[PDB]
């Protein structure tokens, strides 16, 4: 593993998707700067080293970033503008094709929380309780669920098409559908009380009912969508709030999670619904981390101390 | 203890990539990835080595240039007869 | 896919389509072609040619282009556009 300085607080880190049937590892990865007066969304490309390819200025703090395809990258700003940074695959340029400025607003400016990436749609959520479902080459959204909850969303995970599951700030996980009538959720799964606040939500690649989430206490909760309304396993890990948490797409036993204390633990259960081995990839000293990406053998993450750790040999 | 740690950190630098003649398509990508990782590994090893050297230099300076006398020098000259 | 016969043909087609005017553009900075190691290191000639045609740095770009041409003319990247 090796770190690289960029003089910018990275708020998101997502690796680029490979082609169909490719046998190589992930070489390109995107990043998102925040907590500054001029946020930018550059894209790096690989002791190891990495150089910057293209960059573009982004208005507002990039709260979430996800790649929709090989040349499309959806980004969630802090002003409610869900601008999809469609990267040009010809001259290798970062431009903007489609953008939705009225995706999250208060009738003020509500900041966009999480944003899912599924071809060919665009599921996102904001602080105003609006679950929009945009698509490609569309001016308006196809479905907008205006939730009347008192809390605010922080993350949104999609299990099956087209029913996603978001997490509020009260530790509850509500499941909604884009083709359903009304603005109420079908299922509601919360924890013990309303003091804990979930910030990350991700489902398994093989199991559509199992999903892992992280509260504001550092305990990784693995709940199910057809096993009551509570968590099946609640195991503590860090001491601060859980930043991002996502498992690997190749193997479902390995799963990484980031916290607000400065520790990138990588759990290895080689089932989550049932002795798990945890190994921290980064040490102390460094500040808290924002997000972390995993694409088989490579691992890219971003810290708050203007650092970006990259390791293309996680199992070698 | 600082000098020993600095020596142990300097004696464990990152090695270079294993060059192989007549490589294949996957071998070229593996060598490129190894060379890209080495660009950061060598930098981190140089930074840690420089930090350890700067710490060892300060430790040696504090051990040598000691205030009120020096290294193993009694400031008081009114003790007993301790010739040994 | 099956073997390197398709990759070599694709590389030859890309090299023939790029060389058509004074500046070898067309597929500039849009080649990639990354697969494993043996199937990925063979696409270095096209990348070097694209880098020499796009940017130029004193005689280094000319030397790189000459080296790529000498490597392609040695019964490597076919022999149509060589």
């Amino acid at each position: 593993i090796y770190a690289k300085f960029v003089s910018q607080k990275i708020s998101k880190t997502r690796w680029r998707p490979l082609p169909p049937g490719s046998l190589q590892t992930a070489e390109t990865f995107a990043t998102g700067s925040w907590d500054n007066e001029e946020n930018y969304i550059s894209l790096w490309s690989i002791e190891g080293d990495h150089q910057l390819l293209c960059d573009i200025r982004h208005h507002g703090d990039v709260m979430d970033l996800q790649f929709f395809d090989q040349e499309r990258i959806v980004a969630a700003s802090s002003t409610g503008c869900v601008t999809v940074f469609l990267h040009h695959p010809n001259n290798q340029t970062l431009s903007v094709n489609q953008q939705w400025t009225t995706a999250h607003y208060h009738t003020s400016s509500a900041p966009c929380t999480g944003v899912v990436c599924n071809n060919p749609e665009i599921v996102t959520v904001g602080e105003d309780g609006r679950i929009n479902l945009f698509r490609a080459d569309h001016k308006e959204a196809v479905r907008t669920i205006d939730n009347a909850d008192s809390s605010t969303l922080h993350a949104v995970t999609f299990l099956r098409t087209p029913e996603i599951l978001t997490v509020n700030s009260i530790g509850q996980l509500k499941i909604w559908d884009f083709r359903q009538q009304g603005n109420e959720p079908s299922q509601i799964l919360s924890l013990t009380g309303d003091r804990v606040p979930l910030h990350c939500v991700d489902r398994h690649p093989n199991q559509q009912h199992v999903v892992a989430t992280g509260g504001q206490d550092g305990m990784l909760s693995i709940w199910d969508v057809r096993q009551g309304t509570m968590p099946v396993s609640l195991l503590k890990a860090h001491e601060a709030e859980m930043w991002e948490v996502h498992f690997h797409p190749s193997n479902p036993e390995h799963l990484f999670t980031c916290s607000e204390d400065g520790s990138l633990w990588h759990w290895d259960a080689s089932s989550w619904l049932s002795r798990i081995e945890i190994t921290s990839l980064l040490p102390s000293r460094s500040l808290s981390v924002n997000t972390l990406d995993v694409l088989g053998p490579c691992l890219v993450c971003g810290t708050d101390a203007e650092a970006i750790y990259v390791t293309r040999h996680l199992f070698s | 203890e600082t000098f020993n740690e600095w020596f142990k950190h300097m004696n464990s630098v990152p090695q270079k990539p294993a060059l192989i003649p007549q490589p294949t398509f996957t071998e070229k990508v593996a060598h490129e990835h190894k060379e890209k990782k080495y660009e950061m590994d060598f930098g981190i090893w140089k930074g840690h080595l420089d930090a350890l050297t700067a710490d060892v230099k300060e430790k040696m300076y504090n051990v040598l240039l000691f205030v009120d006398g020096g290294w193993m020098v009694d400031v008081r000259e009114d003790a007993k007869e301790d010739h040994e | 896919a099956k073997d390197a016969a398709f990759a070599t043909l694709v590389s030859d087609r890309f090299l023939r389509d790029y060389c058509e005017r004074g500046c070898f553009s067309d597929l500039d900075l849009i080649d990639n072609l990354g697969p494993a190691m043996m199937l990925s290191d063979r696409l270095t000639f096209l990348g070097k040619y694209r880098e020499f045609h796009r940017m130029y740095g004193e005689k280094r770009f000319a030397d790189a282009a000459s080296l790529l041409l000498s490597l392609m003319t040695s019964r490597i990247a076919p022999r149509s556009f060589w």
